[PDB]
């Protein structure tokens, strides 16, 4: 219950990797978020250009994952976007960036 | 058959549409039909046609 | 690249959050563009430091 003691107590090759652990698995859960919405959404078939896709250039789970680092360390290099189509990615957008916030200012404040 | 679009984009990442006429305008006089394939890239896209 | 509320609001969320997608992005035109620009990315920067501070 006293997990940030525990936190900091850590040595510090310990708490490093619970930070990257920490970092990644919020990467990785997004981004199957991503995947499976781009998935539902028909934006992992090819297509011919009628319809609009909730995020743009989504063609697997590498993009889906390059894309949730991107939105989360909000480097954004734009290749891979969110639209306003469907109204799901954005919510997804909203939550991923309070948790990646809220796990950047835990680790922050951990450490220092 | 491959060019490159000779000038930057309205947007970063144009899409499809854009991209098709794009390529119409610079390539063929505007018609989108003649148009094969489109690429998109930063600020420009690659145009496929007869 | 802003078509309705939907694109203001991703719009809000790239620049407050510093993402910055840049399918939409503020372009010269108009200054009070550039002034709510600055308005937003001052009490962005304020708010995410209060909020930090406090769960410090």
């Amino acid at each position: 219950q006293d997990v940030f003691t525990t936190l900091v107590d850590l040595k510090w090759p310990h708490t490093l990797l619970i930070f990257t652990m920490s970092f990644l698995c919020s990467w990785l859960l997004f981004a199957m978020a991503w995947w499976l919405i781009a998935f539902a959404h028909g934006d992992l078939a090819p297509s011919e250009g009628t319809a609009e896709p909730c995020v743009t250039s989504i063609h697997s789970f590498s993009s889906a994952f390059l894309f949730s680092i991107e939105v989360q360390v909000t480097i954004g290099f734009g290749g891979r976007m969110v639209t306003e189509e469907c109204p799901l990615a954005i919510l997804i957008l909203i939550v991923q960036n309070i948790v990646g916030l809220m796990i950047n200012a835990i680790m922050l404040g951990c450490i220092f | 058959i491959k060019k490159k679009l000779p000038f930057r984009t309205r947007s970063k990442f144009p899409r499809k549409s854009e991209c098709v006429q794009d390529c119409a305008k610079a390539f063929t006089n505007g018609n989108k039909d003649k148009i094969k394939d489109v690429k998109s890239e930063f600020f420009s896209c690659y145009c496929w046609y007869e």
